[PDB]
RNA sequence: CGCGACCUCAGAUCAGACGUGGCGACCCGCUGAAUUUAAGCAUAUUAGUCAGCGGAGGAGAAGAAACUAACCAGGAUUCCCUCAGUAACGGCGAGUGAACAGGGAAGAGCCCAGCGCCGAAUCCCCGCCCCGCGGCGGGGCGCGGGACAUGUGGCGUACG
RNA sequence: CAGAUCUUGGUGGUAGUAGCAAAUAUUCAAACGAGAACUUUGAAGGCCGAAGUGGAGAAGGGUUCCAUGUGAACAGCAGUUGAACAUGGGUCAGUCGGUCCUGAGAGAUGGGCGAGCGCCGUUCCGAAGGGACGGGCGAUGGCCUCCGUUGCCCUCGGCC
RNA sequence: AUCCGGGGGAGAGGGUGUAAAUCUCGCGCCGGGCCGUACCCAUAUCCGCAGCAGGUCUCCAAGGUGAACAGCCUCUGGCA
RNA sequence: CGACUCUUAGCGGUGGAUCACUCGGCUCGUGCGUCGAUGAAGAACGCAGCUAGCUGCGAGAAUUAAUGUGAAUUGCAGGACACAUUGAUCAUCGACACUUCGAACGCACUUGCGGCCCCGGGUUCCUCCCGGGGCUACGCCUGUCUGAGCGUCGCU
């Protein structure tokens, strides 16, 4: 994901798990080089990458 | 599409966020539309959106500080929002009716020795 | 020497960017600006550069508030009636 | 560096979006004056503070 | 060796307030040079000028004579013309250099402290309810607080 | 305007001239390609010879990193290549550092000085500690059993 | 800064089946924000107006002759 | 003279003078004569479907609402609008927002560390970890509260 500039790791945990009514096991935030902080979004074993990527509109 | 400002006025603050929450997520299905691909259409429906939000959010205010602005009226003591603010001077400087006041002294003159017309022939 | 032999030992910074002015002119080995003066409660300006106080007074800037001062004096800072509806 | 502040790398990331060719289809607006980009600089000609 | 007054003096994220900074063309208060001229140069001149510091206003400052006069006497302040490039200053060299009187623009006058009389008659704030209220005012209701006799308010200030 | 070693702009002769000589060295074949002394692969001959012409870092540079493509411009010849130009991509931390600590030093309030922005000064002309165990009482909470918790005071604490 | 050991004994604990304590003994659960992180590091990515013989802080350091990290030749690695 | 050089003319190049234009300057006058702790001047960062600065704006970010006008903006695609109606575009702007630095304000200048109160997760009082909310500057005035003195007294 691309995320705002003032954002915790814990703060992203809570978004994406009450957006898409998920699960997160841990997130990894670095920030890129234009100053957007991309952040990687582990997901838990109880959840299936690619089904939750269809329903949000990615490939 | 298209939501006037003119039938939000009225309806309850706990409807409109039921409104505004739903655009939030309309605005945020459109943004993948940008990075995925979409077409023309997708894209310039964005502007349409992100104005949509300001209008219902303005609403909001408005309406959370008429609302205020009236239980605050009546009252000595209003907080700094709703206080005007004019200038820097035009709040220290003027006053409403305490330099407006005429000593006993100089009322009492003003009262015995009031200015009249006149006129004079040449 | 001093000419170019001299030149590759230059990789300090004494300067970097002010908190204030926005410039780079914040001596960093005793802290204080050298365009605004940082730590002082005072702007620097001086009358034997009229050139310096061109680049830097009221108008260059964005002026957020003092440009809705002009507007509203115009009609003599009117409040809180909205003209007449509909 | 590698070691750079928070504020350097975010105004190193200014002169970095802003170092890009104009649009193409600017040239076309009807007053329309531009035709290449002037302030654009390349990391051997311009040192960033000076 | 306790209780209670007053006087000095602190702490409060105490209730309610206000200043800090910017602009600086004009204005007010300090500070204040050297180039230049004198055919050198030091006093002098450049000049209480530029630079430095502080402080406001739409204007500032000044102002109702501890005045000018010496006349058959004028009458707050400021501004124009005139007095005047004169009186005066100056290695009496270079140079500096005002004011009263006159006619004009405008014209507005006043308030205290003291001497004293009035039953502190004076004042700030809380709380209540009625009205107005986007410059927080008025109506009253309070054996509600405090300031004030180490002096508030009315009369009264050189024209008595 | 003829001039001021005049100001700005422009163009010559010089001149297709000086020059492209610091550190041993290149050759054969093949590929894409329009094009090859220089790009890429293969074969050979050489050097840097572990105080390196190697493998990583700190200052500093700030996207040069990596891939695809281009033949205007630049790479003082050339180039199918580039450190160039046009699009895309890339920098993932409880444990690696920053943050924490004090060092030579810097610095504010107290104080003193100063027309003044401010300055001297660091325990020095200062009521500088806002924290804690327990205890007495009032007082909730949740199985007001019991403990978590709270206000007053008694005690305790060097301010260095 | 931080962490530790010692002394001293104000206090706690139960009255015979159980306590108060473990300068955690062995386990078990939950949490560890924020910022830097590519690359060059130099006869090409730095400073000298440049792809300048100048300059700029360090770690790693094979075989032979030789007193030796001397000079000279070679391997890993690199270059035209 | 074939070449080389010279002089002049026609033509073509290098170059941008003269000429005419001009949403620009200088100077003179008039009217008004207004910034900031409710956060000024200045600075950084962001925002457009495609967009780098220029302008404009501040997570409502090439603007929202209201009024006036009345059928466009436009470089290209998109569609807003029954232009039918609040109703496209523009002007005014009285309402509503207004990131972070800055007198800059919890201590600092490294998105560093904190405290105190409220709400939701974390609790179910069971303390913590997370998120949101409101405060935490100096000087100074009036009043309140608590106080200090072998300061001046009174009393039991
Ligand atoms: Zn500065």
């Amino acid at each position: 994901f691309i995320v705002d500039v003032k954002a915790n790791k814990h703060q992203i945990k809570q978004a994406v798990k009450k957006l898409y009514d998920i699960d997160v096991a841990k997130v990894n935030t670095l920030i890129r080089p234009d100053g957007e902080k991309k952040a990687y979004v582990r997901l838990a074993p109880d959840y299936d990458a690619l089904d939750v990527a269809n329903k949000i509109g990615i490939i | 599409a298209k939501i006037k400002a003119r039938d939000l006025r009225g309806k309850k603050k706990e409807e409109l966020l039921k409104q505004l929450d739903d655009l939030k997520v309309e605005l945020s299905q459109l943004r993948v539309a940008k990075v995925t691909g979409g077409a023309a259409s997708k894209l310039s429906k964005i502007r349409v959106v992100r104005k949509s939000i300001a209008r219902v959010l303005t609403v909001i205010n408005q309406t959370q500080k008429e609302n205020l602005r009236k239980f605050y009226k009546g009252k000595k003591y209003k907080p700094l929002d709703l206080r005007p603010k004019k200038t820097r001077a035009m709040r220290r400087r003027l006053n409403k009716h305490e330099e407006s006041l005429k000593t006993k002294k100089q009322q009492r003159k003003e009262r015995l020795y009031p200015l009249r017309k006149y006129a004079v022939k040449a | 020497t001093k000419g170019t032999s001299s030149f590759g030992k230059r990789r300090n910074k004494t300067h970097t960017l002010c908190r204030r002015c926005g410039s780079k002119a914040y001596h960093l080995q005793k802290s204080t600006c050298g365009k605004c003066g940082y730590p002082a409660k005072r702007k620097r300006k001086y009358n034997w550069s009229a050139k310096a106080k061109r680049r830097n007074t009221t108008g260059t800037g964005r002026m957020r508030h003092l440009k809705i001062v002009y507007r509203r004096f115009r009609h003599g800072f009117r409040e809180g009636t909205t003209p007449k509806p509909k | 560096s590698s070691h750079k502040t928070f504020r350097i790398k975010r105004f190193l990331a200014k002169k970095q979006k802003q170092n890009r060719p104009i649009p193409q289809w600017i040239r076309m607006k009807t007053g329309n004056k531009i035709r290449y980009n002037s302030k654009r600089r390349h990391w051997r000609r311009t040192k960033l503070g000076l």
